[PDB]
């Protein structure tokens, strides 16, 4: 944010006023998330009689 | 950040030498490790 006034007045008357005002802002944002899961079961059987 | 590992493994492998009545001791180490009193009762007969 930015403000600037300015005045000038002489008597011979005359008077004279400037003001500027200049106002920015910028806001930003990012989310990331990843999620990962695995799971195996292996069950091996032998049996002889 | 959160990471967790699993991992188990059990095996077993019975030995009854009963002829029919040898399986069934060496098939009920499925998720049963102790014998059962009636099964060995019945292995012992055999
Ligand atoms: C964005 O930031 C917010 C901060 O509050 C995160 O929100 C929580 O983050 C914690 C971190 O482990 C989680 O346990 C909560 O479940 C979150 N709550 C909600 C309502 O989301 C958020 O995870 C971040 N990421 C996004 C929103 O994608």
């Amino acid at each position: 944010k930015s403000g600037f006034s300015f005045g000038f007045k002489i008597p011979g008357i005359f008077e004279l006023g400037i003001s500027s005002q200049s106002d920015r802002g910028k806001h930003y944002i990012r989310r990331t998330k990843r999620f990962s899961h695995t799971k195996s079961v292996f069950l091996h059987a032998r049996s002889d009689l | 950040a959160a990471s967790g590992t699993q991992n188990n493994v059990l095996r077993g492998e019975p030995f009854i030498r009963g002829a029919g009545f040898i399986s069934g001791l060496s098939y009920l180490e499925l998720d049963n490790p102790a014998g059962n009193k009636r099964r060995y009762s019945a292995w012992a007969e055999s």
